[PDB]
């Protein structure tokens, strides 16, 4: 009764007989945009249905040696469906959204996976290895779109802060045993009250095992992540021809 | 003393200058107003004299 849940948004219903409750970021559901935080005065389009619904972009194969991953947000859904569509041809985009990350096993298997949220996700570099280089992290790492990226060094999340404290934002946590999936809500966070889908990305999305996968030999060893998310709220201003970046 | 009318109605004099405009109270900018599509013919806002 708190472990059972259906989530039904647009053309689009996700069923689960092993959650652990939902998450609202920041104790607060999406909105849109008010009369008096507006500032463009174009009246927005709000597609509803046809961009509020849920994606399902992307699986990974966790395995005993896996270090984590990471997608941002907007740009994972830029180049998909109408909500894409959008995204190009508006120069102005706001949204909310509802992550769904999913993972099943078996009773006999083991691990769990930390699933956050964390705005502002600003990439690091290693600088050189000796830290007298002043390199910078090339686009397909800022923003990977779809595929996500792998992180290199999960412990201070490739960004010179520590994963142990990755709680302080909206989480959830997949550990095998209890659950099989994380949901979390999110509002549209920024110090603006709309911007660009292609060249801001709002907040970054990690599913990293903090607890390994492990299970016996001849238990199935191919156990996928897979994410689906959908945008909340959609709202788009500045209409134009279509660009992609 | 006066008699003739047209001294009578006469403006000679009028100190006062009419002023075609006035000022108003403007603390903030112009908000914005909801507006829809018009299609007339007779409303034309966008031709202009300059």
């Amino acid at each position: 009764s708190d472990r059972v849940a259906q989530l039904t948004i647009g053309n689009s219903t996700i069923t689960t007989q092993e959650a652990a409750n939902i998450i609202v970021g920041y104790g607060e559901w999406p909105s849109y945009c008010s009369d008096s935080d507006a500032t463009a005065v174009d009246k927005p389009t709000r597609p509803d249905v046809s961009v509020n619904r849920f994606y399902t972009l992307d699986t990974k194969l966790w395995e005993k040696s896996s270090k984590g991953w990471y997608w941002k947000f907007p740009d994972v859904l830029t180049e998909t469906g109408v909500f894409g569509q959008n995204a190009q041809f508006h120069y102005l985009y706001r949204s909310g959204f509802c992550i769904h990350v999913q993972c099943n096993a078996s009773k006999f298997h083991q691990g769990a996976l930390l699933v956050a949220v964390l705005p502002e996700y600003v990439i690091g570099t290693v600088a050189g290895g000796t830290g007298t280089e002043d390199t910078h992290p090339p686009y397909k790492q800022t923003q990977p779109g779809a595929d996500g990226f792998e992180l290199q060094h999960p412990y201070v999340l490739d960004a010179g802060i520590p994963i142990s404290q990755l709680t302080v934002c909206p989480h959830q946590w997949i550990n095998l045993r209890t659950n099989n999936c994380a949901t979390i809500i999110v509002p549209y966070i920024n110090a603006l009250p709309f911007d660009s889908a292609l060249n801001h990305c709002n907040f970054g999305l990690l599913v990293v095992p903090i607890s390994p996968l492990d299970y016996d030999q001849g238990a199935t060893p191919v156990i996928p992540i897979t994410i689906t998310l959908a945008p909340m709220c959609s709202e788009f201003a500045g209409l134009r021809q279509a660009v992609t970046q | 003393g006066d008699r003739v009318a047209d001294v009578i109605e006469s403006s000679i004099g009028d100190s006062v200058s009419r002023a075609l405009t006035h000022a108003l109270p403007a603390p903030t900018g112009q908000n914005t107003q909801v507006s829809s599509h018009r299609l007339d013919t007779g409303k034309v806002p966008a031709l202009q004299a300059a």
